[PDB]
């Protein structure tokens, strides 16, 4: 397995950013997941080499951090807050609307690999509950009609 | 440039300090910051001795806005009695349920935080500073990276800052989904490229932190106060709110209020005033049942006249106000808090690892009416026994709020036990 030069160049930039190469590990894994739509297991040995860390170290870091996904490729991750304030203000209404539009539940991917619903803890936007993200974009859920408009922008 | 979409969180201030620009829901770039006299406090600070800056921050009464309220000046004094090099860390991990105070400074007035970091780094003699921002704040990450480049361009960062001989670089690190990485020693482990496993304390980071060197960890909101202390002087700063708990404070208010958002208020403000005077009262004018101080404390409707300060009888914590009204099920709410701690324990300590899991597993059975008598007694026992042998605050408090709901709302819990 080899990193495409465009991705490899970004990874080297992160590794060169901090005073110590190993400090770039999370920025590199974010970059890899951004590129592939998940962390390919095969990607970890080359990354370990670039960070000058043992593979078992890199594997343990991927396992520890909940944003990284080695299982499912998805173009867009719909992160739905399931914590106290979003639960009080209508997490279940948002999940119902997502099921009506996409036909999937939390933990599932659409058949085209486009959308994965990821249940997450408090996203720190609680005044705007119930909260969701679509990759890096973050939104208050108002209604199914409003959610349908937002999702139409992701192609 | 173009940043990811951010919800436009409502922000209101009676003091016009931390939220002078951040009350408007948009990025304020360096030109707007300079127009408002931004970076003049840094110029003033670099003409003072580091020890003088520490004395001003000490005398200001500034206390850790991350939630523990440790005196900031005293934390700096502990660091500087230890040999260098020293590191300065801005904690931007903000992941407590209900807590969104730090992100509005980061995303709207990043230069207020940057100016704070530079003055604080100078005060403790750190030439290397970090911002650790949670993975789920991508917009904040891009905004800070852009803002740091602006500061470099204007000569507020790099070598020999404004001919002072003081050198500083600020590195922006990102989290990747762990609440525990906000714990200052787990944060440092993550900055070292490892799993977010808290360290046995003592030592405190100010003695042994990043690469084992003296390290100050301060919260975004703490650091955002430093420019005001230098600009106004510690005496004028102490005129803001009560003289023992002085300065502006941010209150992230959510749940069943008419005006959920961030309120900049003095800390002599009561919890009742936050809800009814500022946040517009309750949705449908329903009675307050409880306030969750994030995932830390549960206050009943009999405890609304407490001051929002760091006093023993005060609200304390992050200033996070989650409002539940008369129709909200306290056991359902307790279950969401249990689920949070279940999801976030790092598992190093046995009572924390098993206790956070069992507390959530058993409380789910209770909530769904599937609990045996042994499950009920088991739940009570595990709730009281998460803290033993714990080496960080998570284990220490994972049972705290839920225990307060059992003591303050027994009638509601008894309904489930039947
Ligand atoms: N803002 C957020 O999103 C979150 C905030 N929190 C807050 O975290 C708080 C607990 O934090 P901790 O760091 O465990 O509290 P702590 O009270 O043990 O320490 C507070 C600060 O003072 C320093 N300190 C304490 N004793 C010291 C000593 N003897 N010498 C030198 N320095 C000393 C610590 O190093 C730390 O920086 C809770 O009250 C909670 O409100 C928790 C989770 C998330
Ligand atoms: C589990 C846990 C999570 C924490 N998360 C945060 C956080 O997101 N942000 C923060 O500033 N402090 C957090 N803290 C508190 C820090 O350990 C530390 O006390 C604080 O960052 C020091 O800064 P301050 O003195 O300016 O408040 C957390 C503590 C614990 C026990
Ligand atoms: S108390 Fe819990 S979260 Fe803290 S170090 Fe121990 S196991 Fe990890
Ligand atoms: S509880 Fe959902 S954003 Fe905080
Ligand atoms: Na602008
Ligand atoms: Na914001």
């Amino acid at each position: 397995f080899e990193f495409p030069e465009e991705l490899k160049t970004k990874l080297q930039e992160h590794i060169n950013y901090f005073p110590k190469k190993r400090q770039a590990i999370l920025l590199c894994l974010h970059e890899i997941q951004n590129y592939y739509g998940y962390i390919p297991p095969e990607s970890l040995k080359p990354l370990a080499d670039m960070l000058e860390l043992p593979l078992n170290h890199v594997e343990g870091v991927v396992a520890f951090y909940d944003m990284f996904d080695r299982e499912d490729k998805a173009k867009y991750r719909i992160r739905v807050c399931v914590s106290i304030v979003c639960h009080l203000m209508g997490t279940n209404k948002l999940l119902k609307a997502l099921e009506n539009i996409l036909g999937i539940k939390p933990g599932e991917v659409t058949p085209d690999g486009k959308f994965k619903i990821v249940p997450v803890q408090c996203l720190g936007a609680c005044s705007e509950a119930p909260v969701f993200m679509v990759n890096d974009d973050e939104y208050k859920f108002e209604s199914e009609v409003q959610l349908n408009e937002i999702l139409s922008r992701y192609t | 440039r173009s940043y990811p979409a951010i919800p436009r969180i409502y922000a209101e201030t009676t003091l016009n300090m931390l939220l002078k620009r951040a009350k408007k829901p948009r990025v304020h770039s360096i030109d707007e910051y300079l127009k408002d006299g931004g970076y003049q406090a840094l110029e003033k600070a670099l003409n003072m001795s580091p020890e003088e800056i520490i004395d001003w921050v000490d005398k200001s009464t500034l206390r850790g806005r991350g939630g523990a309220g440790f005196p900031t000046g005293k934390k700096w004094k502990f660091a500087v009695q230890n040999p260098g090099p020293r590191y300065f860390i801005c904690n931007a991990d903000e992941s407590e349920p209900g807590t969104f105070k730090d992100r509005i400074i980061i995303e709207r007035d990043p230069h207020l935080l940057i100016e704070g970091i530079i003055i604080s780094s100078y005060a403790i003699g750190a030439n290397e500073a970090y911002i650790y921002i949670r993975g789920e704040y991508p917009a904040g990450y891009y905004i800070l990276r852009d803002a740091i480049e602006e500061a470099k361009k204007k000569g507020f960062l790099g070598k020999n800052i404004l001919g002072s001989g003081f050198d500083l670089e600020i590195y922006v690190a990102r989290g990747a989904g762990a609440y525990i990485c906000g714990e200052e020693t787990a944060l440092i482990e993550s900055l070292e490229g490892k799993r977010g496993h808290p360290r046995l304390k003592p030592p405190y980071p100010v003695q042994k932190g990043l690469w084992g060197k003296p390290t100050v960890v301060n919260n975004v909101e703490t650091i955002a106060n430093v420019p005001f202390i230098i600009s106004m002087g510690w005496e004028e700063y102490r005129y803001i709110g009560p003289s023992d708990y002085a300065g502006p404070k941010l209150f992230p208010v959510s749940g069943k209020v008419k005006k959920p958002g961030v309120y900049e208020l003095p800390m002599n403000t009561t919890l009742r005033e936050v809800i009814f005077k500022y946040a517009g009262g309750t949705l449908g004018n329903k009675k307050v049942k409880a306030v969750f101080s994030g995932a830390l404390d549960c206050f009943s409707s009999e405890e609304l006249d407490i001051p929002m300060d760091y006093s023993p009888l005060g609200f304390g914590g992050t200033g996070t106000v989650i409002v539940l009204t008369e129709e909200d099920d306290i056991v359902e709410a307790a279950l969401k808090i249990a689920e949070f701690y279940e999801h976030e324990t790092c598992g190093q300590c046995t009572p924390c690892r098993v206790g956070c899991y069992e507390q959530a597993n058993l409380l789910e059975k209770i909530y769904k009416g599937e609990a045996t008598e042994q499950d009920w007694e088991g739940f009570d026992f595990v709730n009281r026994n998460i803290q033993p042998t714990s080496i960080c605050g998570l284990g220490a408090v994972a049972g705290r709020l839920i225990r307060q709901t059992l003591e303050k709302f027994p009638e509601e819990w008894e309904k489930y036990r039947k």
